[PDB]
C-alpha cells in the first residue's frame, strides 16, 4: 500500500497518534463494554473491515 | 408527567371577525363570488389559528418585561430552547407542551359566515375608488379550543390567561387594525391525569 | 440498432435502450407508438414543444420509461405545457390520452443535466449541447460500443437573438447523426410598430407562448419603443418569467433586468378586457386562432409572426445552417438519418449528396479496448491471472487504448479564492449556519447537474427580493448587525460561486467535510 | 392461536390532517409546488402510520400510570420484552400480536388533500415574514385500519381504545401542537377464528 | 403425474411493502445510501419469497383447525412427513409437490420502489430521537408468481386461495405489524398435461 | 451433454444470501443460514454433441428444456429457484470435420 | 465495401494526388487506412487509422492534457476463461481480505499437536440414548472424530462451541430432541452430552474411534 500510493501520487502529479494502552487492558475493555453492549459483534465486524483497508 | 393540564378556551366575538382562507381550491373557487373569504373547516365550520396568537403575545408581553425570551416572528428565528415561550410553545428540537387547539366554531357557515363589502374612497371626490367583497364572521359567535399541557408546571395557566388577555386587547386573525378581531375569553381549566382513559 | 417510430426516436444499445423523443402529432395509432416503444430505460427530451415531448407522461403512464434525462429548464418548460395542455384536453373535453397523475409521475423519474456533462448510462455515455431553438435546446450525443450518435434536435438560426448562433457540437467522432429538415426583417417591425402607435392606433403580434413571444420581445426591449408594450397571453407570462429565471442558460452576453421592463404582464382577463377596451404593444393568441377581444380593438396593424406578415422572427434552422452544422462537425458522419415533408428532405438530402455525404430518408463498428502491454509476466495468487500494472487509460476516438510510461513520456517528447480561504470561509458561514448540510447538499445536486445550474441556484439563493428584503438563505446565528449579516451573505455567494469553478473531486473533498454525505 | 381480534378503525378527520411525505422522490418532484407533501400512496389515497402513534400512546398513559413499560422511544432503546407494550407491539426477540395496519383514506387525494398557506409573522412589525405552503387533508375525511392480534388477551382491545382515546385527545400526524391532526374513532371488534379461510 | 396444475397469482400491493435484501454484497453497496434495502434481482425486479409465506399460512391456520401439521417454524424442526402441509411443502425424506415461484415484478426498481426516510420519537419530548432510511415497494404494484403441483389433489387449489387470503390479512414479508405488505391476489388456475411440451 | 459452465465469474454471479426460517407464533427469526446464489441474468453455455442421431432428437432435447425452464434447474426448487430460459442453436456437422 | 474510380460506396479505403483520388470518389470513405499524409487527410474531415476481449472495469476521471486525452491508472489485468479485465485496488484488496480470511481458517488453535471422568459404560449408554433422539448425530460424532483427531483442545473447543447458550438466543447449537420433553429435561439431556463429550476427551484415540462406529461406521 505504500508502494502503491508512492506510484499513484507521483503517477498523478506526472500529467498534472494513537493512544498507548496494554493487551490485557484492551481484552478487559472489550469485555466490559460487549457486556453493556457498546461493542457489538456488528460493530467489532465493520471496524474490522475498515482495518484491513488501512489505519 | 403524572398529570395533564386542560383549558376549555371559549371566544365570543365582540367585533367582526375575519382570519382569512388557506386552502387554494377554497380560495380560487371563492374569488368569482367573494374577494376575502374566511378560512373554513369542509364540515362547514370556521376555523382561526391560535398558536401564534398566544405565542406571539406571550413574546411581546415577555420580551417587554425583560424576561430571557426569543423572537419566533423573525425571518427564519431559530427558537431558543430555554425560555418559557419555548418550553410553552415549542423549539426546534424539543417540542411544545401545551398543544393548542384551533378554534372551532359551535356553528355553521350559513350561521355566522356573512359575505360582504368594502371600499378604499378617494380623499378628494370622496367616491368609492375600489370595491372589493370580502366575508367576515359576525360578532355574538362562538368558538371552541382545547390547550392540553403535557408537563404541567406552575405559571402555564397564568401565561395562557396573560396572552389571551393580550388578545383581547389586540385581536386575533386578520384586518386587526381596522378594528377586526375584538374577543372574549372564557377559560375553564382542570387537572386531568395522563392515564385516565386506562380501563 | 434506430428504430424510427416517428418525433420518435429509440436506439438500442444491445445493453439498454434508449428512446429519445416521444412527441405528438388516431388513439389507436398513438397506442401502437407507445406499444411499439416496448420498456425504454430512457427518453432524452431534445426540447420542449410538445413535437419531442408530450407522449411522455404516457410512457410514464403504461409504465414504459425509468428515468427521463433533460435540461432542467426542459423539465420546467415540460411542466407548464404538460399542465397546459391537459388542461386544453378538458376544454374539448377529449377523454385525455394522460391525467396529472401521470404528469406527477413523469417528473418522479426525471432527471435533469445542463449541457457539457457527459452522464454514463447503460454503457452510454450522453452528452448534450445547445442548438438554439428553445431555452433548453438539446443535441444529444449518446457514445455506445457500437457508435457515436448525434440527435441534431431543432437546431436554431441565425435570427436567434435570446439564444447562441452557432448550434454546440460534439468534439469527438461522430459516427451517425440523425438532422432534422423542417426548413433580419424584424427592423420593419421595429418601423411599423414605431408607426402604428405613431398614428395612435394599437399594434397586434399574435406569437406562441414558447420561445417566440420573448423574441418578439426582445427585439421590442433591446430596442426603444417609447409606447407602451403589454402581454396578454397566460402561458406567456409564466414562460416570461421562466426565461428570467432561466437565463444562465442562455447566450453569454445576457448571462447577467432581461427584457428590460418594458413588459407590462396582463395578470388577469378583468385587465385582458379592459386592454381591449383600452386607446393607447399587445403579444397574445396562438397562430391567431383573450385574443378574441384584442382581435375586435385590432380590427374596429395586426402583424403576424392592417394584415401582415413578417418571416424574420422564425426559430427552425435554413437548409444553409442545417450544412454549416453539418460541416463544421470535426469528422464527416458516416450517414445523416434525414427525418422530420418530403420536398424538404429531398431537397436537403440532394445538397448532402452533392456535399457527399449518405443519407437514408426513413458497417459494424465496433469501440474496441486495446491492451498495448505484455501480458507474459502474470502469476496466480487466489485462483487468479493477476498483473499489477502502472499506466495510463488512452481515449483515442477510435478504440479506448491502455498504455505504459513509455507512451507518457513519448508523448511529452466566475470569482477565484484560494482553498484554504474557501475551507476557512465554508466552515466559518457552516459555524454560524448560514450554510447548512442541506443547502451543501443542494449545492451538490446542482453542481453534479453542471456549474450553470449551481450559478443559478446561488442566484436564486443569494437574490434580495426587491419588494420585500429577503434573500432566501439562511439567516446567521449570532448577534451580528444589518450589514455584517449582508457582508456574510455576499461572502457566500462569492464563496459558493468559486467552489463552482472547481472540478467536482475537489468539491466533494471540500463539502465531504461538511455534509458527510454530499 | 385458535381465535384472533380483528378491531376494525374508522376515523374521521376533526381537524386539518398532516402525515409528512416520507419518499424522498415525492418530496423531491413536489417541492416545487408544496413545501409539505402529504404522505400518499400511489393510488393516490392518504397514508398515516398507526402502530408508532398506538405505541407512543400506550407507553406515555402505561409509564403515568406506574405499569412497568419499557421507554422505546429513546434512541436506539431495546424493548424489554416484558412489558404489554411489547407484547402488543412488539420487542425484538418476538413480533407484535397486534398487527397494525396503516390508516388508508376512502377517497383520493383530489377529493381530501387541499395547498395551504401557512404564515410565520413579524411580533413589531404585525407583518408577513416567511410563507409556506403545505398539503392538508381535509375535515370529515375518513380513514381505515384493520388492527390484527395473533394471540388475543383479555385486556388488548382495552388498551387499543385507551390508545384511541388518547390519540383523539392529542392527535395523530404532524404539527400537533397547532391544533392539526385532531381526529375521531370508530372502533368495530370482531373475534375470527384463524381457521375462517379453509374451505 | 400425467396432470399438473399451474396456478398462476398475480399480487397487487395495496399498502407499502417492504421485504429484505439477503444478500451481503447488496447490503454493503445499498447500506452506504438507504438503510433498510429492498430484496431486487439483477434484472432490477423486486424478488418475494412466497413458498414460506404459504407454508406459514397453512400451517397457523391447519394447526388451529385442529389437523395434524406440524410446526416446521421451531427452530432446527424436522417435518414428519405424514402431513398435509409436508405433501405440498416437502419434508426431510419427499420433496413438495408445489413448487412456488419468486414474486417477481412486472415492472422495476425506479418505477415501484422507492426510497423513504423513516423516524423514532421521543415520548416525552415528542421529537425525532432516531431516523433511518428504508426502501418500500409502492402500492398498485402487480408481481406474478406460478405454484406448478406435480403429482395434484383436489385440496390442493382451496389450501394454496386459503393460505393467499391469509396474505391478504396478515401480509407477504417485512414489517407486518406496522402496516406493510397488505395486499390481493388474483388467482388463474388451470390443469395441464405433463406431456404438452413433449412434441 | 455437457456441464453447464457459466460464461462469467463468482465474482460477478455468485452472491452470498442470507435464508431464514421463522416461528409461526412469535414471528421471530427462529433460525438463519448463508447460501451462495447464482444471480439472474446469469447466461450459461453447454454443448448437446448427439452422434448417430435420429430425427426425433431436436424435439426430445428442446421439449426436455421447456421443462426444466418450467420446473427449474439445480436445488431449491420448490422455494423458486432455477427458473431458467434456454436458446437452442442447433447444427447438424459431419464427424470428419476435424481431418484436414 | 473495401477499396485498395469505382462509383459504388466505399466504406474502407487502404491506401497531392491522394487527395485528389479520395475526394474524387462518391460520398465519403469513413476511415482511410493509410505520417503527414494521414494528417492532412484528417484535414479533410475524414478519419485516418494509420495501422480476448478487453474490459476496463474502472471509473472514470479524464484529463485532457495533452492532443491526446488521458485517465491517469496504475491498477491490474486479470486473465480469464475468455476475457482481460482491468480492475482498480479495490478488487485487489477484497481479493486480499477473502484469502488473508482463508488463511486463518487454516491452522487454527493446534491441530494434530480438565476433563470429566465416567464408565465406558455410562458413555456406551448416554451416546446410545443421545443417538435415538437426534441430539448426537451422525453429523455430530462425524465432526466429534475429526475435532478429535486433531487434539483435545480442538474437541473442548468445538464442544463448548456447540454447547454453547448464546445469551442473545438463548439457543445451543445441538439438534433439538425428538419426542415429549419439557425444557428442564432438554437442557438436562444437552447437559448429559456435554459431559459425555468431554468425558471420552480424556480416552484415548482407540477407545473413542471403537465407541463411534457403532454409531458413526463411516467415521
Ligand atoms: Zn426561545
Ligand atoms: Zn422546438
Ligand atoms: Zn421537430
Ligand atoms: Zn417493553
Ligand atoms: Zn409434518
Amino acid at each position: 500500500d505504500m508502494i502503491w500510493n508512492e506510484e499513484y501520487n507521483k503517477m498523478r502529479s506526472q500529467i498534472v497518534a494513537l493512544p498507548d494502552m496494554s493487551h490485557d487492558k484492551i481484552i478487559e475493555n472489550i469485555e466490559y463494554l460487549f457486556n453493556i453492549k457498546i461493542l457489538s459483534k456488528n460493530r467489532i465486524k465493520e471496524f474490522w473491515e475498515e482495518f484491513c483497508k488501512g489505519q | 408527567a403524572k398529570t395533564m393540564k386542560k383549558i376549555y378556551v371559549t371566544m365570543k366575538t365582540l367585533s367582526p371577525l375575519y382570519t382569512g382562507e388557506v386552502r387554494r381550491e377554497d380560495k380560487e373557487a371563492a374569488q368569482k363570488r367573494v374577494n376575502f373569504p374566511v378560512r373554513k373547516t369542509a364540515t362547514n365550520k370556521v376555523l382561526i389559528p391560535f398558536k401564534g396568537a398566544l405565542r406571539s403575545a406571550l413574546e411581546i408581553m415577555l420580551k417587554a418585561k425583560g424576561e430571557n425570551v426569543c423572537d419566533t416572528g423573525e425571518s427564519r428565528a431559530r427558537p431558543c430552547g430555554r425560555c418559557v415561550t419555548c418550553s410553552l410553545f415549542g423549539s426546534m428540537g424539543r417540542a411544545g407542551r401545551a398543544s393548542v387547539d384551533f378554534l372551532i366554531s359551535n356553528d355553521t357557515k350559513e350561521q355566522i359566515v356573512r359575505e360582504s363589502t368594502h371600499l378604499r374612497i378617494e380623499r378628494q371626490t370622496k367616491s368609492a375608488s375600489d370595491t372589493f367583497k370580502g366575508e367576515e364572521v359576525i360578532e355574538g359567535a362562538t368558538f371552541t379550543a382545547t390547550i392540553t399541557i403535557s408537563n404541567p408546571q406552575e405559571k402555564d395557566l397564568s401565561l395562557i390567561q396573560s396572552a389571551l388577555k393580550f388578545i383581547e386587547e389586540n385581536g386575533i386573525g386578520g384586518w386587526l387594525n381596522k378594528g377586526y378581531g375584538r374577543v372574549s375569553f372564557e377559560v375553564k381549566s382542570e387537572d386531568v391525569a395522563t392515564d385516565r382513559f386506562l380501563k | 440498432m434506430i428504430k424510427f417510430i416517428g418525433s420518435a426516436f429509440l436506439l438500442e444499445t444491445g445493453n439498454a435502450k434508449i428512446l429519445i423523443d416521444c412527441g405528438i402529432e388516431n388513439n389507436e395509432i398513438i397506442e401502437k407508438k407507445i406499444n411499439e416503444i416496448g420498456k425504454a430505460d430512457i427518453c432524452i427530451l431534445t426540447h420542449a414543444h410538445l413535437d419531442h415531448s408530450g407522449l411522455v407522461p404516457l410512457l410514464v403512464k403504461k409504465r414504459k420509461v425509468n428515468k427521463i434525462i433533460s435540461t432542467p429548464a426542459t423539465k420546467e418548460l415540460c411542466r407548464l405545457l404538460f399542465n397546459d395542455f391537459q388542461r386544453i384536453q378538458e376544454e374539448n373535453n377529449d377523454i385525455p390520452l394522460y391525467s396529472y397523475d401521470d404528469i406527477e409521475s413523469s417528473f418522479e423519474i426525471w432527471d435533469e443535466i445542463d449541457d457539457r456533462n457527459t452522464i454514463e448510462l447503460f454503457d452510454t455515455k450522453i452528452t448534450f449541447y445547445n442548438n438554439s431553438h428553445i431555452i433548453g435546446s438539446v443535441s444529444v450525443f449518446i457514445e455506445t460500443h457500437n457508435g457515436n450518435y448525434l440527435f441534431s434536435g431543432d437546431i436554431g438560426s441565425k435570427l436567434q437573438q435570446l439564444m447562441d448562433y452557432p448550434p454546440d457540437m460534439p468534439d469527438g467522432n461522430v459516427d451517425y447523426l440523425i438532422l432534422e429538415s423542417t426548413y433580419s426583417d424584424r427592423d420593419r417591425l421595429l418601423e411599423i410598430a414605431k408607426t402604428t402607435c405613431e398614428n395612435g392606433g394599437k399594434v397586434l403580434i399574435p406569437s406562441f407562448a414558447i420561445g417566440r413571444l420573448q423574441e418578439v420581445l426582445y427585439t421590442f426591449s433591446n430596442y426603444n419603443f417609447n409606447f407602451p408594450v403589454y402581454i396578454d397571453s397566460p402561458m406567456g407570462s409564466k414562460v416570461t418569467n421562466l426565461i428570467k429565471e432561466y437565463n444562465i442558460y442562455l447566450k453569454k452576453k445576457l448571462r447577467r433586468d432581461l427584457f428590460n421592463n418594458k413588459y407590462i404582464a396582463i395578470n388577469t382577463s378583468n385587465q385582458s378586457k379592459e386592454l381591449s377596451n383600452s386607446k393607447e404593444v399587445i403579444i397574445s393568441a396562438s397562430g391567431m386562432l383573450r385574443i378574441l377581444n384584442h382581435l375586435e380593438q385590432i380590427k374596429n396593424t395586426l402583424i403576424f409572426v392592417r394584415i401582415e406578415k413578417l418571416n424574420s422572427f422564425s426559430a427552425h434552422a435554413d437548409q444553409d445552417e442545417l450544412i454549416d452544422y453539418i460541416e463544421r462537425l470535426k469528422y464527416t458522419p458516416y450517414k445523416v438519418f434525414l427525418v422530420h415533408e418530403k420536398e424538404q428532405r429531398e431537397i436537403l438530402a440532394k445538397r448532402i449528396i452533392s456535399k457527399k455525404i449518405r443519407v437514408e430518408l426513413p458497417i459494424l463498428i465496433e469501440k474496441k479496448v486495446v491492451l498495448n502491454i505484455n501480458t507474459d509476466n502474470m502469476c496466480n495468487f487466489a485462483s487468479y491471472r493477476l498483473m499489477p500494472f502502472s499506466g495510463f487509460i488512452v481515449e483515442k476516438d477510435d478504440r479506448i487504448e491502455i498504455n505504459d510510461k513509455n507512451w507518457f513520456d513519448m508523448i511529452w517528447n466566475l470569482p477565484d479564492m484560494s482553498h484554504d480561504k474557501i475551507i476557512e470561509n465554508i466552515e466559518y458561514l457552516f459555524n454560524i449556519k448560514i450554510l447548512s448540510k442541506n443547502r451543501i447538499k443542494e449545492f451538490w445536486e446542482e453542481f453534479c447537474k453542471g456549474q450553470k445550474a449551481a450559478i443559478k441556484y446561488i442566484t436564486q439563493v443569494h437574490r434580495k427580493n426587491p419588494n420585500t428584503g429577503r434573500r432566501n438563505w439562511n439567516p446567521p446565528e449570532g448577534d451580528f448587525t444589518d450589514n455584517e449579516i449582508e457582508k456574510l451573505y455576499e461572502t457566500a455567494y462569492n464563496t459558493l460561486l468559486s467552489l463552482i469553478k472547481y472540478d467536482k473531486n475537489k468539491v466533494y473533498n471540500i463539502l465531504i467535510n461538511f455534509n458527510p454525505k454530499l
